[PDB]
C-alpha cells in the first residue's frame, strides 16, 4: 500500500 | 482525496480475469477470425480496443454473442493481441510483427501499433 | 517466453472498466445492501472478492441479476470497497475503518483486511 | 514497454  | 492505493491491485485483477478466460467462466462473446473462434469477456475487449468499444456500445451489436472480424485479419495476430489484452504481455517476433501491427491497427490498440512501428523502424 | 510488456496496461484496463461502470455500460448485476443498490460487472467483482468469485461460479447463482448481501453489511463500507475494486484506491478513514474491515472480511478481500488490521493496530 |  502507498500514498498515490 | 486522502485514499491509500494497493500497487498490485490492477495487475491482480487482470490476472484473475485471464484465469476466468482460461476456464471459460462468464465469457459472453465469441470472436470469429477466418473460421478460428476465440471466447472472451466483452468488457475486457472494450477496455483494450477502440474497435470493440465502438461495437459493444452500439445498441444493436451490444447484444450479439458472435462477432465476425474482417476476413483479412490473421487468427494468429488476433490470438497474440487477445493474450496481450488479458496479460499486458505481447509475443512480438520477426515472423508475426506485420500481422500483429495490421491486427492492432484494425482493433485500434494504439500502444501496440506504436511499439510495432518502432520495432519495424529499428530493423530497416 | 520472449514477450515485451506494457507497464501501464493493467491500470489502463481497470480505468476503462471503471469508466464503463460510471456510464452503466454492460453492467450485469445489482448488489443490494440494506436497500441501497450498486450496479457492477460480475467479472470485476469475482476478480476482487472471494465471496463474489464463489457466488458467480455457482451454477444457479451465476445467472442471477440481483444479489442481496447480509443485512449486517453497511452500504457505505460496500461503496468504499466497490470503488477500491475499480480503482485500486481505498478511502480508509477513522470514521469508516471498522465498517470497511467488516465488509472486506465478508467479501473475502484479504489485502484490504490486512491494511485495516495494521491501521487499527497503529491507533491502539 | 519493458522486458518483463
Ligand atoms: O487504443 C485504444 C484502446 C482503447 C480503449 C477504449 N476503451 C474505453 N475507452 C473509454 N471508456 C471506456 C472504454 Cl472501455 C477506447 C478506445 C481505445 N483506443
Ligand atoms: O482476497 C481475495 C481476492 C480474491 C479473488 C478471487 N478471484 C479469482 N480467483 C481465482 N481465479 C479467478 C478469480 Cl476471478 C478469489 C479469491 C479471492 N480472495
Ligand atoms: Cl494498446
Ligand atoms: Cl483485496
Amino acid at each position: 500500500w502507498v500514498i498515490p | 482525496d486522502s485514499c491509500i492505493q494497493f500497487t498490485r491491485h490492477a495487475s491482480d485483477v487482470l490476472l484473475n480475469l485471464n484465469r476466468l478466460r482460461s476456464r471459460d467462466i462468464l465469457t459472453d462473446v465469441v470472436i470469429v477470425v477466418s473460421r478460428e473462434q476465440f471466447r472472451a469477456h466483452k468488457t475486457v475487449l472494450m477496455a483494450c480496443s477502440g474497435l470493440f468499444y465502438s461495437i459493444f456500445t452500439d445498441q444493436l451489436k451490444c447484444n450479439l454473442s458472435v462477432i465476425n472480424l474482417d476476413p483479412e485479419i490473421n487468427p494468429e495476430g488476433f490470438c497474440i493481441l487477445l493474450d496481450f489484452m488479458y496479460t499486458s504481455r505481447l509475443n512480438l517476433r520477426e515472423g508475426n510483427i506485420m500481422a500483429v501491427m495490421a491486427t492492432a491497427m484494425y482493433l485500434q490498440m494504439e500502444h501496440v501499433v506504436d511499439t510495432c512501428r518502432k520495432f519495424i523502424k529499428a530493423s530497416e
